[PDB]
């Protein structure tokens, strides 16, 4: 459960990640595919090079959900059901995967935020993660 | 992988009482019907729209039979098990883009599929068995995965 | 999310266990010791032999708190409060283990419902079983 | 582990800059903010109500600098890491009572300290290498666990 000092925090670490969102996004995706290589299996489309525009445009959209999410931080099923029946009975990833870009993109924060992501921060953001990744799988079945 | 010599023979001594055609396709089944996600990559098996459609499909029955053979064809070679799959894992990972978690699925789905298929027969013990075999199987199966 | 279907599979399968609730509870139990040791890191001050007094009281205990969230399915996490803040607060037992106790039940339940636990019954319990594990867990942090 | 090269090169250099005594209590503080059901195993610790309380704790700090002195000790010994955290392993299974969930929380919580730490040098391909370690590690330490 999100409580009001969790996003408060969310908030304002977001906030701060401001117009680099989409750039964070797609390191994120770039550490994912890297850290843990059984994420790729769900993008044999895309050329995961570093550099990659695929992973960048994708890294952008993925992003501005978060943004949507977190500006919706109070509805979020509701802001986000498009995309849970998208990866509920579309592109059906495995619920495991979920965590592991959760960490990727929790890694990203840390690096970009040396002030931000302190250890209260750091632990509103995983929270928010996981429940963010809750409701995209909420309709699997 | 790591078993003892009375949990080989009890793996063995069950599985020689299992019809490898039946239980493949009913663990094939119910994996698409429990958990749902893995049916993405049968859309060319046909009508999975309800459990009894999935049950009964001759394709997944069919590949449920493909895939329970190399299981047991795997257990004759328990002492070797990446040996065994690394062609099967390099496939698996560049070819057909499977989340080796689905073989994780996959296993306790099967493990499931045993204890009602045998009952009381599928003691604790003999549980831990077959448990250390499918994780060990899921494991040698996702091996291969870069 | 737990369908209208998925609730009368689990009352049809649960009361079908009836009286031998404690018993399958103590089987999961020993299940689960055995297939994955690490969960035993839990009751270090439990006798863990096989028919041990204090597993077959504790697998009655894990049944009848099971069969309230069977009676109470509709609302759950107001029935099963008490035992989320006591796994929370003071058990604090990581909630990986929880799909491992699941899983040992659904295993314990195919054991002895051999007519009952067709396809949709096995998938409403494993769901059930999942919804259970995440109230139990919902107060973690 | 096996890890190429080039991620041992990273490994290593990386390392090379890490004051142990900091970045070991602020893993373990981490650990025990992010996920407090882990602080079962610190009850004679202090006051670990707070994440600030946490954090300057004393003991959570000393504790935090053993820890990460010990893993310091296995980046050396990447090639056996079993046989380097064998003895440890048994302690934190039979004398400690560690759920081996937990290395694997403490790994990444790791990970997130090194990347707000080195921030940007952080990067892609260097985490990939500490990933594999510390996946490494958590299952070194939980190998004696029966
Ligand atoms: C934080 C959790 C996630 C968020 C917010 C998210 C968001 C999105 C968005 C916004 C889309 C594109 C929807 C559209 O515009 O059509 C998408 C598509 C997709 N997602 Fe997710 N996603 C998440 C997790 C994951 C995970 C963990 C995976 C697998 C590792 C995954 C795999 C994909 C794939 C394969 C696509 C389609 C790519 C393409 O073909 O265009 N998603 N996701
Ligand atoms: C014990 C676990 C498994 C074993 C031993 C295994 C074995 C096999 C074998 C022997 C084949 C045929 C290889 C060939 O074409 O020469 C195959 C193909 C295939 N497997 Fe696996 N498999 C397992 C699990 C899975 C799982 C869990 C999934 C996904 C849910 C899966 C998806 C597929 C697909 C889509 C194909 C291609 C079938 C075709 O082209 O008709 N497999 N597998
Ligand atoms: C289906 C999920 C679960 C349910 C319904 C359940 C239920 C219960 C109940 C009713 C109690 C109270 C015992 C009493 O009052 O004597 C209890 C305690 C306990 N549970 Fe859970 N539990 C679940 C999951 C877990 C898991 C996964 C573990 C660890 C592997 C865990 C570890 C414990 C421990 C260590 C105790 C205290 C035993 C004692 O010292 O008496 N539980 N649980
Ligand atoms: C994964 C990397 C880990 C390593 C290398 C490690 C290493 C150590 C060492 C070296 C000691 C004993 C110090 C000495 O007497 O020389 C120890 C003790 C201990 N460890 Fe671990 N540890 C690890 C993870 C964890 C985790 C994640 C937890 C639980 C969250 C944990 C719980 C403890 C506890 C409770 C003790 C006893 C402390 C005391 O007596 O005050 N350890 N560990
Ligand atoms: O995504
Ligand atoms: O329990």
């Amino acid at each position: 459960v999100l409580s009001p000092a969790d996003k408060t925090n969310v908030k304002a670490a977001w906030g701060k990640v401001g117009a680099h969102a989409g750039e964070y996004g797609a390191e994120a995706l770039e550490r994912m595919f890297l850290s843990f290589p059984t994420t790729k299996t769900y993008f044999p489309h895309f050329d995961l090079s570093h550099g990659s525009a695929q992973v960048k445009g994708h890294g952008k959209k993925v992003a501005d959900a978060l943004t949507n999410a977190v500006a919706h931080v109070d509805d979020m099923p509701n802001a986000l059901s498009a995309l849970s029946d998208l990866h509920a009975h579309k592109l059906r990833v495995d619920p495991v995967n979920f965590k592991l870009l959760s960490h990727c993109l929790l890694v990203t924060l840390a690096a970009h935020l040396p002030a931000e992501f302190t250890p209260a921060v750091h632990a509103s953001l995983d929270k928010f993660l996981a429940s963010v990744s809750t409701v995209l799988t909420s309709k699997y079945r | 992988v790591h078993l003892t010599p009375e949990e080989k023979s009890a793996v063995t001594a069950l599985w020689g009482k299992v019809n490898v055609d039946e239980v493949g396709g009913e663990a094939l089944g119910r994996l698409l019907v429990v958990y749902p996600w893995t049916q993405r990559f049968f859309e060319s098996f046909g009508d999975l729209s309800t459990p009894d459609a999935v049950m009964g499909n001759p394709k997944v029955k069919a590949h449920g039979k493909k895939v329970l053979g190399a299981f047991s064809d795997g257990l004759a070679h328990l002492d070797n098990l990446k040996g065994t799959f690394a062609t099967l894992s390099e496939l698996h990972c560049d070819k057909l883009h499977v989340d080796p978690e689905n073989f994780r699925l996959l296993g306790n789905v099967l493990v499931c599929v045993l204890a009602h298929h045998f009952g009381k027969e599928f003691t604790p013990p003999v549980q831990a068995a077959y448990q250390k075999v499918v994780a060990g199987v899921a494991n040698a199966l996702a091996h291969k995965y870069h």
